């Protein structure tokens, strides 16, 4: 495999090479970015072989600038003459767009000429058959869990390496290596004529780093049979815990709030926020996009400009917008490294467990599940369907679904009571269960 | 017509029918139900006005083949961001190994059969200047501008693909589409003592861009889509709570039918219920919405976004009755799950390129129209909400769960409707939801050419419609 990557990492950088030739003569300025992933996707249906998928993408992307015009193209085509009509074909659309001084290759001093080695490549040899019995040891530990697992949406297993490559008109040219396995099983329980379905899974960067197709299957099950007979509440103001998984997307909804993007524009409610508390004074947003085999590191951002650490939220202050370089240039700034999103972001536990939470909560709603959109980026406006578990005396007494909980995230986000040490890890936003005071859930 | 496709895409690429014999031949060395050859070229544009100006313009292109191996239940599946033959042969050989068993090797002769139109085979891409295209932009941003003085920000983009695909399968299968696509879309921001809001508007279909200069009800269609985003985005600025609970809410005509596309929609799709994964799984002859609701999913629109003149399997589009008078009478299928199930082929086998499976998908889902007039409908709610316009929505189709957000909705009060009320997210239970349709209106329309769902990571363009229509009871996700 790492002699199919070495030759898949010297074609794509030639690729970028052309790209850039091709272009220096009738642009002031060109960004060239390509991909290649590679690997194999695999389910099973009650543990046997359902689907085999043999997966082989690549991507050629280019954007030119002339006289501040840009204009951009794309291929899945890497040979020499596709390059040619990409590049061509992207010249031409910049004759026809406006100048706008914004735009433009990113600042030769912000590039990441020389990128760190974070190293996130952890190639395996995993082969279809040895791919499918890891997905069918995840599905079978699911189904032989409890008599009420009555069918099956699977067993899945992924494994994939990649290649990306970035160069620009500054002299950047910089690739680097990925892989991502993964392994998942969901099953359906039933009680009272009711069905439920549920899923649980891993995920690394290396093979090593994954959970036992034994462990899957127990929390997939464990899970599943946690949803069987929920009550519709009725309409009333409770305290509110998101659990970890969806605390995590809470926090996520930040991230377009201070992107550069809206805040340009004044199309977010946090305009006005920089440098003022929006946090609890305690609450810390730690980003750390240089962490060796981070599901979300990056050596450098989709425009080539280096990552660093960084802490967005400190002490409940708001330090700085998500920039690129467009949006930089536009208030006056330079790019923090934000174009394609965020690194890794940790918020610690404030000392408690999710068992702890709930009895410091006493009553309220605990939220496992949102469905729906329902957040407005421009007023902080915040409307999701909601499942989880009704929670009084300090003890979950029974799953609730078909609510809604509603409020405004710039109120939620300022009276976070804590947050708790059952921290989720697999995701690019890290955090445990977050306890807010109150949200309008409504129901019968 | 499969002449033109087959040139562009075999021919051109060196290939020839006996090239498909030949590879089709490869799949069934093994002990197959069924192989396929899906090959495809596309080329997307796109061009965006902000600031009065056009800031940005792309040109995409993408070209494939796509093998599968089909053996009752299971897929083997392999492709190639190229058409050659060695792209072929890489491929069936990769995907026929899904069985390890040799097979008979019987296969229908390849033969096409002719199908409907339901679109242009012109370019639209070519069919318009770039200085007229943008100009559409233009004017749409001076129009909006002009509305009222509180338009502060107009990001207006147009959007065009040009696509051509042939499949061959073991079946005897040999059919060719050619399917363009356009989009207009705007968004507006509104300013006033410091507040702002946003408003959008767009649409499109299965033509060219001249359908933007056109008649809409003595207007040109872009500029009444400009002033659209402009009332949107005054409506939402003046917007307050919106109140909490469960009660009557009324829906509009059009998009609100995201209503049916998440309550019943992927419910009815034909690989859930093969699965017993579906809340509607066995339940064909049931009563699964009141008597007053005719839903079908129709693949056949002349022109709009979601129909199929072939869907990707080379199945011709269909007008496919699913619910009639609250019955149950079947699901949308692919070839696959239609064999599993005993059933046929409806015109649903769908797949978002070459590079990905098909699978049963919808098309233009939508509710027949009543007896009700709108006013009636309306006049019959002491207390409750109207909604005209909706986003998105989500379905979790085992517990039947569902949920659509608001992006236009008001009080209703003794039977007037009242105050602009905040975006809210509804939800229910769909089969319930359904059996709640207390009146149904006489003013069927789909909506303006909008639509996108996703399904197992795969995007596909969607419509949807309905009259105007009353749910008795809702649970409205506002905070008063
Ligand atoms: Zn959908």
């Amino acid at each position: 495999v790492i002699s199919q990557v070495e030759a898949q990492r010297k074609i794509l950088e030639e690729a970028v090479s052309t790209a850039l030739e091709l272009a220096s003569g009738k642009s002031d300025g060109a960004e060239v970015a390509v991909s290649k992933t590679t690997g194999i996707s695999v389910s099973t249906r009650y543990g046997e072989v359902e689907n085999v998928e043999f997966n082989s993408d690549g991507a050629l992307g280019i954007t030119v600038y002339h006289q501040n015009r840009k204009g951009s193209a794309s291929s899945t085509d890497l040979s020499p003459q596709a390059i040619a009509r990409t590049v061509q074909a992207a010249l031409d659309i910049a004759r026809y767009t406006s100048p706008d001084p914004c735009a433009g290759v990113a600042d030769k001093e912000l590039l990441a000429f020389d990128a760190p080695d974070l190293d996130l490549f952890h190639p395996a040899e995993v082969s279809p058959d040895e791919a499918i019995e890891l997905a069918a040891r995840a599905e079978q530990a699911a189904l032989q869990a409890d008599k009420r697992i009555t069918n099956t949406e699977g067993g899945s297993f992924n494994s994939h390496y990649g290649v990306k490559v970035f160069g620009n008109s500054h002299g950047m040219l910089q690739g680097y290596c990925s892989t991502r396995h993964s392994l998942s099983s969901c099953v359906i329980a039933e009680e009272n004529g009711d069905m439920e379905r549920d899923y649980a899974y891993t995920i690394g960067r290396a093979m090593s780093d994954l959970q036992t197709p034994e462990w899957v299957g127990a929390d997939c099950a464990r899970r599943t049979l946690s949803r069987l007979s929920p009550r519709k509440l009725s309409t009333m103001k409770a305290p509110v815990i998101f659990a970890n998984e969806v605390a995590t997307g809470l926090f996520g909804h930040l991230v377009g709030a201070i992107a550069g993007g809206s805040v340009y524009r004044k199309s977010t409610f946090l305009l006005d926020s920089l440098g003022k508390q929006i946090l609890p004074d305690w609450l810390t947003i730690e980003e750390h996009p240089h962490l060796l085999k981070g599901l979300a590191s990056t050596p450098f951002d989709s425009e080539g400009v280096r990552t660093e650490r960084r802490d967005i939220i400190k002490d409940g202050i708001l330090t700085q917008w998500l920039l690129t370089s467009y949006s930089a240039r536009k208030l006056g700034l330079k790019s923090t490294g934000h174009a394609g999103g965020i690194h890794n972001w940790r918020i610690a536990g404030q000392g408690l467990s999710f068992e702890q939470m709930l009895k410091e909560m006493g009553t309220g709603l605990v939220v496992t599940e949102l469905m729906g959109q329902g957040v407005s980026a421009i007023t902080g406006d915040y409307s999701r369907g909601a499942a989880g578990f009704w929670v009084e005396n300090g003890e979950i007494q029974y799953p609730v679904s078909e609510i809604t909980i509603a409020g405004n995230l710039k109120d939620m986000w300022r009276n976070i009571v804590t947050v708790g040490n059952d921290i989720e890890t697999r995701s690019n936003i890290q955090c445990g269960s977050v306890l807010l005071p109150e949200m309008k859930i409504a129901g019968q | 017509s499969l002449n033109l496709v087959s040139e562009q895409l075999l021919a051109a690429n060196g290939l020839k029918h006996q090239d498909l014999f030949a590879i089709l031949g490869q799949l069934a060395e093994r002990r197959l139900d069924y192989g396929d050859l899906y090959f495809q070229s596309s080329y997307h544009e796109s061009w965006v006005l902000e600031d009065r100006i056009i800031k940005d313009g792309s040109y995409n292109i993408d070209q494939g083949v796509g093998v599968r191996a089909i053996s009752g239940e299971k897929t083997g599946f392999a492709y190639a961001d190229q058409i050659s033959l060695l792209a072929l042969e890489q491929s069936a050989q990769a995907a026929r190994t899904i069985v390890r068993d040799s097979g008979d090797g019987k296969v229908q002769t390849l033969g096409a059969v002719e199908h409907s139109p339901l679109y242009t085979s012109v370019d639209p891409l070519q069919s318009m200047s770039r200085e007229e295209k943008l100009d559409i932009l233009r004017r749409v941003d001076k129009v909006a501008r002009e509305a009222d003085k509180r338009v502060q920000e107009v990001t207006a983009s147009l959007s065009g693909v040009y696509e051509l695909i042939l499949v061959a399968a073991t079946d005897g299968t040999l059919a060719a589409d050619v399917r363009p696509l356009v989009r207009l879309s705007v968004s507006v921001l509104v300013e006033e003592d410091g507040k702002r809001e946003r408003g959008a508007s767009g649409g499109g279909g299965r033509f060219g861009y001249e359908f933007f200069l056109a008649d809409l009800d003595g207007e040109v269609r872009a500029d009444a889509w400009a002033k659209e985003a402009v009332r949107m985005a005054l409506v939402n600025l003046s917007a307050v709570a919106a109140p909490a609970g469960t009660m009557p809410v009324v829906l509009g005509a059009g998009w609100p039918g995201v209503l049916l596309h998440e309550a019943v929609g992927h419910g009815l799709e034909g690989d859930f219920n093969r699965r017993g994964t579906s809340v509607f799984s066995g339940q064909v002859g049931e009563l699964v919405a009141s008597e007053l609701c005719t839903v079908v999913d129709d693949g056949t629109m002349v022109d709009r976004r979601g129909s199929v003149a072939i869907d990707d399997e080379g199945t011709p589009g269909q007008y496919n009755v699913l619910i009639e008078n609250g019955i149950l009478k079947g699901y949308m299928q692919d070839k696959l799950n239609a064999r599993l199930m005993g059933m046929t082929p409806t015109g649903n086998g769908r797949r978002e390129s070459y590079a990905h499976l098909p699978m049963p998908r919808m098309t233009n889902t939508y509710m027949l129209p009543g007896k009700s007039t709108p006013q009636e409908i309306i006049e019959s709610v002491e207390y409750g909400i109207y909604a005209p316009n909706f986003g998105g929505g989500q379905v979790d189709i085992t517990s039947d769960k569902f949920v659509f957000s608001t992006s236009e909705a008001y009080l209703i009060e003794n039977g007037k409707v009242t105050k602009p009320v905040k975006g809210a997210t509804l939800i229910g239970s769909g089969i319930e939801t359904m059996q709640q349709i207390s009146m149904v209106g006489n003013d069927l329309k789909l909506d303006n050419g909008v639509g996108v769902c996703g399904k197992e990571g795969q995007s596909l363009p969607v419509g949807v419609g309905q009259p105007t229509l009353k749910v008795d009871n809702l649970t409205v996700g506002g905070t008063a």
